[PDB]
């Protein structure tokens, strides 16, 4: 875990929430692409952002994002009750050998 | 694109495992692919990439010098070959397929993965 | 400006950079190329081969 | 140089449809071929290459598992085999000559293609 | 509709008219060499220019291009009525897997 | 190795023209072919290539699919078939011996010679 | 013509004439090997150079030449009555489907 | 498939022994043959093959020269001449049907061989 | 001998139990497919495996091959007491003027 | 991780001697490596280094004409070279994997060295 | 020698002791990252500290260190006997050609 | 392994000789052969090689044309036939038995040559 | 380190001049280089600077346009060609290594220089 | 003569002496394995060293070869009186016509 | 050095034009550039600034995002693109080479320049 993620946010149907990543010069303020993935109880993590703006067809518009700095974010608007899921940023780091870096996740609960 | 994973079971510790992936809808051929995995409890985790041609090879740290990836372009599978498995090793593991953006890559679609468990 | 060559370069492979087959190429045949029989090849054909009827 | 397409037609979907763009003039087995679409009131879309030797295919992602692209050296043909056709799949196909230049490709000879409509 | 064309363009016999075509950093300013198209209302779309400036010998000149940055750009000079056509620009986009990308196309009215 | 030239001449428009050259002096099936031509007043034009077993060829954009090139390997003779000849055609016609050195090939021997004339 | 060479160059014996050959980035500086062909009025055009720098065993060492970016060239030193000849220098256009690209020729006269 | 194995036995070095292996179960022309052996104590060594018309015969190089390998097809009967044994050739000699699967082949039926002693 | 074999391995019934043969690029990395054969102690090397994983009718399902790279693999799984036996691996070499190539063979003890 | 050396000894100056280190436990080919000296009683003077595809060669002041890197990816071994060997030579050199931060690099895994020794 | 550092350095058992590593304007306030090693009497040297700040999980925290303006320290907290030994530190210099330099070496004395 | 060498002797300029390499100890039907030569004073040159089933035949480039290498399988005898004899041919002629080993060939034995000398 | 200049001469003005300089000693691919001189009885005169890869080239004013630096890696030589040679060019040219220091650069390893004389 | 060799090499019997071959990248360094064969002086000459280091089992170990870009080397250690030979090596050409190359041959005299 | 212009002619308002410089005697790509103009019957403007690598562009406010600058290194050619033509743009234009002192720059070479009239 090298991007930095809350472990947990959480608002009404209806509201509007982020999940922040934060990283250094090494992963996000180093000009990498931020990636974000969608993980529901039971499956496997879904792409939701790529290119840190840009999505697939399958995602409705209720997500988008930005990169700013080593700062990177997810914004869920019209937030429903369907969107309870693990919420994961991925990127690069120069450090490391490994071709993909992780944030540690971030819950959203819906409070309905 | 439908990923497949197998093999999947419970070993001792100090044990060999083979994992396995078998890919359609798409030509495998065309592309490189990733594991990564994920223990009960925790988050995401990458593991390893293997070029489409098989011209190189890239291993988490955690795991280089224990883990091999292999692929059969003929047959559509991405293999995983895990020797020496450790307690630690324990991990809902996945493969998916490499995609990659401008700066850095990603991956698009995702198996379902399979479970790995290591104990005695 | 320092014109040598730079050492204290990452000297390690990249791990970061597309691992898909390049869609960009050109996909011609190439009328570059020996076209005489060279002669650089084993001469004695015998290491591997089906021996039946029917092979 | 003549390409000459045939093949087209209309069927339900989720049925199959082959066709074929015959060539002369020229010898085809020293060149790649493409294919092209184009819907009937719009612009233009890549679909599919195939490399001099058929050592090598690509598709466009919107057809990559549905459609095969195929060819026959020795009758100087390309084909173009399409499953599942879909109505979204309407389009006068083309057959092209691949050509290219320094750091992207072009068509230089083009077919005068043929219909191929999905309906119900 | 990858690289971006206006729908429109149009000018009196004797007149010039020029037809951009603009990108990004992935499939102008990317460095990929940028090819045109004639298309006339029958029939398959011919090469027009191709390396940005060349031309087949079946092109008279009345066509010439240019390219900078991420832009590029069809000029028609000594405008004919037989010039009415769609006009479109194609390069690679180094972020799609396909080999071509087009723009939307644009159509020349000849005022006559 | 020694290089001639046979079979020039006027040919009236539209119609053929064989052309040979007789080899010897060498393994003639040990290498590939060219055929270059000159105009009169003009420079040298590349033509044509036969691979050294005939497995490929490739020609002059200006008479691809007007020319054909072939070689006996068995009467060490190589030959170019022209059909539809114009008067642009005219020319001295060469054979060469392919020779290659690291990045680019190049001729080593040459025929003398033959004229091709095509008029009305 | 792919390859540019001047028509024509000359000198008295026992002067020193060079000829030029300039191609591009799809020629020369492509890391192609050029080639130098002599034809005497009555002949076919023999090999004089290949490799850039190497001659065939029948050529008098008073001729040798020198390739470096996009420029190539063939020196005749201690020029004879009998060095007068058409040059022409071969490459390969990677952006052309033949094997062999040529200039169209040098003219050398030598003033006796 | 059977295969049925004799002519072992004790022979003075120097001496030649002639071994062989009576066929059946299969047509004894359509299949090419193989002969191993297995000195006591020791793992197995690849002694000869032969061509199922006996066109092609080849030998491990430590009997090449040395032994003789047939196939009399009129008597559905492979057979090896062994000259000039010397006491470093004995070893239990067998027979196998030559199989072949696709980069290579193997055995796919064994006899029981026979003991060729090379000693007194 | 030319392919690695541990020259004995073991296991109590019930047990798996591996026999390793690991070659170099001219006999297994080669591209060769590597078959395995079953010396029972009184008898001739009885096929057991086939291109690489396959087997004979005349071989019990706890029988299996496998290969990566230069490494080939035969493993027996629910060991039974009959299953003692001298192991081979079997393929050819690129290098060899003969055909077929033995490793070492190995020998399975069963820990009754 | 291992790396392994060998090849030190004794030699009188003027003569060459090779070292070399094999290596396990990671993949060879996908880094750099390192060699360094340690002079009995003086601290550490960094050698030379070879980028992993062989690309980049860069020495010590003190032995740039007299030592050569080199490497063999496909044994996993990297090579050093000494000739003319001076007196003032004499260390224990060790091979190094190397490793890099951001504005500067390190070595992270090392070998037991091997010592050289050059003397009369 | 390029970076300076003292020879030698001591104290008694559970004390702490530090190590400077003194460079310039060429090497440390340079902006490059400073690295430490660790060689125990008999033995290849450990990677003790590396980026300034961070540490091998293999080295227990008795050691941390950081770095201001052109020198670097490293602190020993603790001191054990067995941390008895040599101690270097590691650079680069721009006006040298070689991609590492070291200081002399520090012997780690523990006053038992 | 035995090659067996014979047929020098003085020849005229512009005569003919025929040298003949009679071989045995392995089936020389299996295996091409190669001519090489060492004028007395002079270092090894290589002259001609030929395949196994005659299938192809190289020369040295300053030999080819005038010199003519062939092998009777049947009488396991391999045969050089020189034509046109310069002085410069007077050399020890040589055979030996093709060998290959990985990117390049080699000979791995020879017979004693005889001595052609082209004089008077 | 061995730097060798070579191709010096005398020519009438207006004619061109080819300079090199040989050199070992050391990596000739890792150091830019640059050529300087000195007239008669005159001091030095920095003349050309050429970076390592051949990517940069600089000039001294007096001589653009007219001078053209270059180099081989594959050959370990630096040349410069002199075109449209002046009077005021005679000269010893000498090659040198590039060093760098901080600020500033400076040359270490010089050659002896070589002659070239322009005069009517 | 294709690959460069020393005319001569020597040394007492007992040291060790060292036959150098120094060919191009066309032919060494391309990746063509060397051969070395020893000609005693009155006879053909044998295979001594194959595929760069290896020797053919009858020869004494004692010879051993090396490979390195465009050098390559035979080394005789234990040299014997007996050793005097004329050593060649044999590489291939990818620019000629032929099929092996030779060095031009190295004399070795035995001080004893 | 020699700066030429090329481009001028008449253009009715709104329409555009376009200028180019083509340069030689001297390194272009060494070499930022300058536009100037200079109205009939008046003194001189600075219109643009192109800096030698392309990265920055600077213009006169009385043209800035109606003028573009541009550079191809690899025919030595500075370009202007003049869109939107006002009446008072006429003018003769010239290229400069950009040079500087310390505190502030100036032009050392100049073209000839070519007129551009904005009328009707």
């Amino acid at each position: 875990s090298v991007l930095t993620q809350p472990p947990s946010v959480s608002g009404a149907p209806g509201q509007t929430v982020t999940i922040s990543c934060t990283g250094g010069s090494s992963n996000i303020g180093a000009g990498y692409d931020v990636h974000w993935y969608q993980q529901l109880p039971g499956t496997a993590p879904k792409l939701l952002i790529y290119g840190n703006i840009n999505r697939p067809s399958g995602v409705p518009d209720r997500f988008s994002g930005s990169k700013s700095g080593t700062s990177a974010s997810l914004a869920i608007t019209g937030l429903q009750a369907e969107d309870e899921a693990d919420y994961y940023c991925q990127s690069y780091d120069r450090r490391l050998s490994g071709s993909w870096v992780f944030g540690g996740g971030t819950k959203l609960t819906v409070l309905g | 694109v439908q990923l497949v994973e197998s093999g999947g079971g419970v070993v001792p510790p100090g044990r060999s495992l083979r994992l396995s992936c078998a890919t359609s809808g798409f030509t495998f051929s065309n592309y490189g692919m990733h594991w990564v995995r994920q223990a009960p409890g925790k988050g995401l985790e990458w593991v390893a990439i293997i070029w489409y041609d098989g011209s190189r090879n890239f291993y988490a740290a955690s795991v280089e010098g224990r883990f091999t990836i292999s692929r059969d372009n003929s047959k559509n599978t991405l293999y995983l070959q895990m020797n020496s498995l450790r307690v630690e090793d324990t991990a809902v593991y996945y493969c998916a397929r490499a995609a990659y953006y401008d700066t850095s890559g990603y991956g698009d679609y995702w198996g379902q993965g399979t479970l790995v468990t290591v104990s005695s | 400006a320092n014109p040598n060559a730079n050492p204290n370069a990452n000297p390690n492979a990249n791990p970061n950079a597309n691992p898909n087959a390049n869609p960009n190429a050109n996909p011609n045949a190439n009328p570059n190329a020996n076209p005489n029989a060279n002669p650089n090849a084993n001469p004695n054909a015998n290491p591997n081969a089906n021996p039946n009827a029917n092979p």
